[PDB]
């Protein structure tokens, strides 16, 4: 009288981690684009 | 006499590798450079970059 069907309880845990990116503009570079204009002397550059 | 076969281009089989394009005024604009850049992928790596 040894067998008596066993049971058992198991837990694991997270394990964290991270995904990074990279991305630059310039500031005046994105002033640009705001302003809504229909030449005015900066399509080129805009 | 003997006649001349003429052969197309397009009607080759090197014409896959290249697209071929007219541009008429070319020779006038190409005093300068045209200069474009493509791309390059890049992998997200963990950890701040």
């Amino acid at each position: 009288p040894a067998d008596q069907p066993v049971h058992n309880y198991m837990i694991k845990r997270l394990d964290r981690r991270s995904l990074n990116a990279a991305f630059s503009i310039a500031v005046e570079a994105l002033g640009l684009i705001s302003g809504e204009n229909l030449h005015i002397s900066s399509a080129m550059r805009l | 006499c003997s006649t001349l076969s003429l052969v197309r281009f397009l009607e080759l089989g090197l014409s896959v590798a290249c697209v071929c394009t007219k541009f008429p005024e070319l020779s006038y604009v190409a005093e300068g450079t045209i200069q474009f850049e493509v791309q390059q992928p890049m992998i997200a790596r963990d950890g701040p970059h």
